[PDB]
DNA sequence: CCCCCCCCC
DNA sequence: CCCCCCCC
DNA sequence: CCCCCCCC
DNA sequence: CCCCCCCC
């Protein structure tokens, strides 16, 4: 609730499989730096990479969803991002993949767009462009459970 | 009966005072009794949609005038042409409504006019059959019952038409209203009541003739005589419907019946210069669609009690926000402007103690930061219509336990944390002419003791052309509230607008008939009340080398030079008279200091 | 250069004499040297979407121009406000459009204007550089070359937002002139466009909601406007390709578009412009193009004079419904499109002359198919079609089509359904749809259709919500009818002229009143003694009508309403045209009211 | 089969007029889903000229004339076409390079393309420096490409 | 006049 | 090299 | 544990 | 003022 505030609009972004499409090798990347990742073991960035493919025979297409370990990883991951935004004057409010954007200006949500891009591309993620949509107010909200409860 | 009560409103309506006191801003009182004669510039009796009562009212010149007899100023002809206050506010999020705020003089010239020849407006009033918004939401006539004349009249109705006039009080041609009024080849023919109206009305807006100034009781008045002349156009031709303003709704059974309407509908917007909204025009076929429905809403809060946990009661009230703002988006008109009223009865009925109320809207949660009224104003900064409602929201819940510094601390942090984002706002509401969004957020500023936001070359930049007076007076208060900044760099500001805008009119004309008439009362009046140190004044001029007389500094910063300036001083002469009386336009506060809340 | 071609168009568009020829009737010619010193009577050099050029134009008055000076007549001060000829026309099916024709007076008043301040047009038009309609459609500067002009301004465009200014003409408040061209600030305080305003608002009556629409006069006081919209945008370094009220501005980055649109918004407001918002789209490459006439132009390349009469039946009537369609998807005046190229093919294609008459002439014995009647038929359903019909009819007339053969055709037509035209002609009347009523009776008068309507039913059109036009057209009909006598008609009109001058102070005269062309295609008729003068003095002793110095004193004696008003400035004007023989109205090669060759 | 009514007895201008339809008839033809209807732009105007044995000096004019009342010039607008998809950078170029050998000037393409770029060098400048900071790579290779060819 | 033909208000 | 041309 | 209950 | 709250 106090993410959005300020917002006339509010800009829906989910990113698409990202648990089972997830590059392990981008974990170091965004960590550390996909610059600083070709200089090459021995990190905790490596290392929780090694520890992360160990579990599923050496293999590195996605992270084995299911338990809490690979959240906590992917919060750790989700948050480098985060602050990858936050550096560039960005707010918004995340669950997981989920993105919502405030925003009152178009050039804002194009300017989000671009580094969001970005950032996505440079990671090996990918947006779910089904998903994106922008809610003008007055807001939609079909999540109330009043009448049911 | 039905044409006794019909009488006591309108006997009530047109009185001179009336019109001014609630008129001027659209103000509607419910009982009689709440015409006192006292200022009571404090409280607020009745309510409106536009400007602030505490900062913006009449009832400093309401006293004057139940005390004084002002008609000798206008009982003669040949009305003054006065430039109104242009202010403009929203229609979506994606458009506008353009309101004129007609020149203080100009309008008691037309006021007393109306009221003079009430018997033109009332008696077609009273006879009229089809209009629901001919009660101006007065007295004991509300929603409900405007609601329930018109399901009598549509009776019978398989189904509905609706029609929308578009932009109407914007393109309505004023020399539409003789033809209206007395018949389009009647007025081809000088000196009647409709064109006496029709040169009073363009008076208003500078002879300007495309629009009515719109955003008072008078424009409202005037408009709904026109379109009950429609009506009973309409009538003769044994047609019968329901309508508010701009908007119908024809009840009908074969398709026929409708054609028919339409065309002969048609033909009086043709002869009249109006033109119908097509995007807007519907046929519902029953089972009858009614999005309206609030029962849903006011029953949100049935199964909370006293007894309920503070922490409930804030995510029950912050659930209903929400409930309602998506409400809105499902097409529930009205739904969003319901959430002040009923968070407001709730509580009232539910008789939380006014030490649980200020938990309620002062609790920041520290895990989370919420606090539900930094949601209410965040909401409110998400259509300045709704500005006067928020503030009331506050004043209710002020007087029911809320801590007038809690309020002012959490909305000053909304300010803080969101400083970016509001000064890229207010750049795009003056490059924009947004007017009600900078006014909200500069009356914000002023009611809330907010200093953080703006530094001194970021307020005077607001003391330029293309800003509205309201926002003028509200940026002004706001340099004045703060000690350490000097007159000095705000009287070179204002004194270059001044004699800017002066300079597009022709040289002799009186500066109280032209633009910022508004904030050139605000600023004579605390002048001549010495806010401006006389002595502070003398140093600015000497800075300029203005030549002196008797009158005092040939500037436009001294009344007393300006108000003899120009062939017709109806106008100066007029608003003299209030100076000299110390009538304001423009509230000081309880104790004159420019504080707003306790 | 592209200047050196913009001077010579507009040096020879601004001559007032021009401007009356072939503007007040919004005509258009390709050529300088169509502007012939004689008067066209049979020749209609110039193309025009409005009024038949055969009964309805001006080239007498211009005629009497290239002899007299009547700048002389108009330099003055305070106008003289006329009241126009009020003809609505439709916009769509369920649409409508209201031109405002001029009084002549007023009209020429402008149009002297404009010309003794051509200075502040044409220098604001040649440096133009994003409005196409700054042409008016004359000389070579035709649809293709406008479009050529429209690409190179998409260009680094990946968008296109179109953007459409809502009822343009008739919302456009008047006293705004003064705002876009000089400032709004400055018109606070009687100059060029400060003149330029009262003088158009007093064809209008001194209406300041819309311009008179109908004529080229409007359409470059128009463009001005728009031309002083341009000069703003040009100067916040924004590019776009504008066509009267329609814009296309290019772009890529939604930067740009919401930059354009803020700016665009500003000027609106300030000039009480409205924004139609529903015409307002975006277009992402690749473009959308549904307006390619490339299929229809080459729809008979298959098709030849060696085939038989039947096959060019078939195939033009097979043609009409693939416009008729390709209109319906949206490819903007195709329709408009199936008379030239029908004509231009049979041109081309070098039919005979007698084959012309039996393709066009022929009825099936069979099915009763004539593929006259059906382009006929389809004129009807939209009569800003009507001129179009009638220039194709002179065409093929003109390549063999017998004139009788046309005419019993279309008798055939008026026959077959007079149950359904006689309902559309009591509903235009009652609904002021005052242009599909001059389109039936203007088929009347030119196909000499006199078993429709009886002499009461043409009487009953000699009233008032009918436009000057067809009231003319409808008295036409009954003066062609022998045995209708001259009295009932009389009082259908005396009625008529003294009913709308009760509307007026009495001290108006009459040439400045509403009906100023029938007034004067009655009037120019009795001096003319068409009206019998010994058929005039029975009606008016009839009446018990009083004489004087100058005749009856009735509104039907022009010499005593010659001198019946305050201001006979606009009388005074129309006097001397009468007296000149100066004829607006065409009675036609051997004045008895036949139109066809 | 969109030029086959044309041949080498029509005028420089009706050529030229024809070919500018035909861009924007392919265009609209890809925006209804007509998988590759642009990239024909390029080849059936190449072929339809051999097809139709068009003359060296017509070929110089019809993409050389600068319409004197509109300044239009077809192979303006071809290459104007190739900036909104930087794919046809390609097939662009040796369309140039085929016309070039055709009987087109090359001091007129790299004159006309140097107008092109003097005309939108501020909106050119803008869209570069929005490559660089986007990575977008073959928008930017396109220009500084045809900088370098022209 | 010397192929063409279509946008709007 | 000996009429063509386009999918990812 | 001490009147809640739902998102990837 | 003495369970109301919403339309242009
Ligand atoms: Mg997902
Ligand atoms: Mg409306
Ligand atoms: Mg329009
Ligand atoms: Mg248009
Ligand atoms: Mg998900």
């Amino acid at each position: 609730q106090t993410l959005l505030y300020g917002g006339i609009k509010k800009l829906h972004l989910d990113l698409s499989n990202f648990y089972h499409t997830l590059y392990t090798h981008s974990i170091p990347w965004m960590i550390d730096g996909k610059s600083a990742s070709k200089q090459r073991k021995k990190g905790f960035s490596n290392t929780l990479d090694t520890l992360i493919t160990a579990c599923q025979y050496d293999e590195t297409h996605g992270i084995p969803t299911g338990n809490l370990l690979s959240r906590i990883i992917t919060e750790l991951y989700m948050c480098h991002f985060d602050k990858q935004m936050e550096y560039k004057k960005f707010v918004y409010s995340r669950y997981v993949d989920d993105f919502i954007f405030p925003f009152t200006f178009e050039n804002e949500k194009q300017e989000f767009l671009n580094e969001f891009n970005l950032i996505c591309r440079e990671n090996n993620l990918i947006i779910n462009d089904n998903k994106t949509k922008v809610d003008n107010f007055p807001f939609v909200d079909k999540s109330s459970k009043s009448d049911i409860f | 009966s039905m044409k006794k009560e019909f009488t006591e409103l309108y006997d009530f309506i047109f009185d001179p005072i009336f019109l001014v006191r609630y008129g001027y801003y659209d103000r509607s009182i419910k009982n009689k009794k709440m015409n006192t004669a006292k200022v009571e510039l404090d409280n607020e009796y009745g309510k409106s949609d536009s400007f602030y009562f505490k900062v913006f009212n009449m009832e400093s010149f309401a006293d004057y005038l139940r005390s004084h007899d002002l008609k000798t100023h206008f009982n003669g002809k040949k009305p003054l042409s006065t430039d109104p206050v242009y202010f403009n506010i929203p229609k979506n999020i994606e458009a506008r409504r353009q309101y004129k705020m007609p020149n203080l003089y100009s309008y008691m010239a037309l006021n007393y006019y109306i009221c003079d020849n009430k018997k033109e407006f009332i008696e077609v009033f009273i006879d009229n059959k089809f209009s629901t918004s001919k009660f101006f939401n007065q007295l004991n006539f509300d929603y409900p019952k405007t609601q329930e004349i018109t399901q009598t009249l549509l009776y019978g109705g398989i189904k509905k038409l609706h029609l929308d006039l578009s932009n109407f009080y914007h393109t309505l041609y004023t020399h539409s209203i003789p033809w209206m009024i007395d018949g389009k080849s009647a007025s081809k023919q000088k000196k009647g009541f409709s064109n006496t109206l029709d040169t009073l009305i363009t008076a208003c807006q500078y002879d300007e003739t495309h629009g009515i100034p719109t955003g008072n009781l008078l424009s409202r008045i005037i408009t709904e005589l026109y379109m009950c002349h429609f009506d009973k156009q309409m009538e003769y031709k044994k047609f019968v419907y329901s309508r508010y303003v701009d908007d119908f709704i024809f009840p009908f059974t074969f398709e026929n019946e409708k054609q028919e309407f339409l065309n002969e509908f048609n033909l009086i917007c043709r002869e009249n210069n109006l033109i119908i909204n097509d995007n807007k025009t519907k046929v519902d076929n029953f089972p009858f669609v009614d999005k309206s429905s609030k029962s849903d809403i006011f029953s949100f809060f049935e199964n909370i009690t006293s007894t309920n946990s503070n922490d409930k009661w804030i995510k029950e009230i912050s659930n209903f926000i929400d409930y309602c703002v998506n409400e809105e988006h499902l097409g529930n008109k009205g739904a969003i402007k319901c959430i002040f009223p009923v968070i407001t009865n709730t509580l009232k009925q539910k008789k939380v103690d006014t030490k649980n109320i200020d938990n309620i809207f002062s609790k920041r949660n520290m895990v989370t930061n919420f606090n539900v009224f930094e949601k209410i104003l965040d909401l409110s900064l998400k259509d300045s219509r709704l500005t006067n409602k928020f503030l009331t929201f506050f004043e209710n819940i002020n007087e029911f336990g809320f801590s007038s510094l809690s309020a002012s601390n959490i909305v000053k942090k909304y300010f803080s944390n969101n400083s970016k984002g509001l000064k890229e706002k207010i750049d795009h509401y003056r490059k924009n002419n947004f007017n009600q969004e900078l006014y909200q957020i500069l009356l914000y500023m002023v009611v809330f003791e907010i200093d953080d936001l703006l530094n001194q070359e970021e307020l005077l930049n607001l003391i330029d052309l293309n800003i509205d007076d309201y926002s003028l007076i509200l940026g002004t208060i706001l340099y004045l509230k703060n000690s350490s900044y000097k007159l000095e760099k705000l009287l070179k500001k204002i004194d270059q607008l001044f004699i800017n805008t002066h300079a597009n009119y022709d040289v002799k004309t009186s500066r109280m008939a032209e633009k910022l008439w508004l904030f050139r009362y605000f600023f004579y009046f605390l002048n001549c009340k010495n806010i401006f140190s006389q002595k502070e004044i003398n140093s600015y001029c000497q800075s300029q080398n203005y030549n002196s007389g008797q009158n005092g500094y040939q500037t436009e910063l001294n009344w007393n030079y300006i108000k003899g300036q120009g062939k017709d001083l109806r106008a100066n002469n007029f608003f003299n008279e209030l100076i000299v009386k110390e009538v304001w336009l423009i509230s000081c506060g309880e104790n004159e200091d420019f504080k707003y809340l306790n």
